[PDB]
């Protein structure tokens, strides 16, 4: 019976990080280089 | 039966009756658009022509 009402529940708390936005198309996207941040040290390797 | 079956059993026939209403309604709404192309195409030749 075109059923959309399944949940609106939250829009949660907010804050403010300094990351890598692009504009790539109409399509805003992130982008994030994995290395110095998580894999610093740590003998495993990235994938 | 009169059970919570035999109800719940019709209301969900007429929600499925429902979704074919809007789209063999919607069928014809967009098959208009499709003969535009096909008398369009029964006429237009080609531009090096």
């Amino acid at each position: 019976n075109r059923e959309t009402l399944d949940e609106l529940e939250s829009a949660p708390q907010t804050t403010r990080v300094r990351a890598d936005l692009v504009a790539i198309g109409d399509r805003l996207v992130f982008l994030e280089a994995l290395e110095k941040r998580i894999y610093a040290a740590t003998n495993v390797p990235y994938p | 039966d009169g059970t919570g079956i035999s109800l719940h059993r019709q209301l969900r026939a007429i929600q499925q009756l429902a979704r074919n209403v809007q789209a063999v309604l919607g069928a014809f709404e967009r098959g208009t658009a499709d003969q535009m192309l096909h008398v369009l195409l029964e006429k237009a030749p080609p531009l090096a022509l």
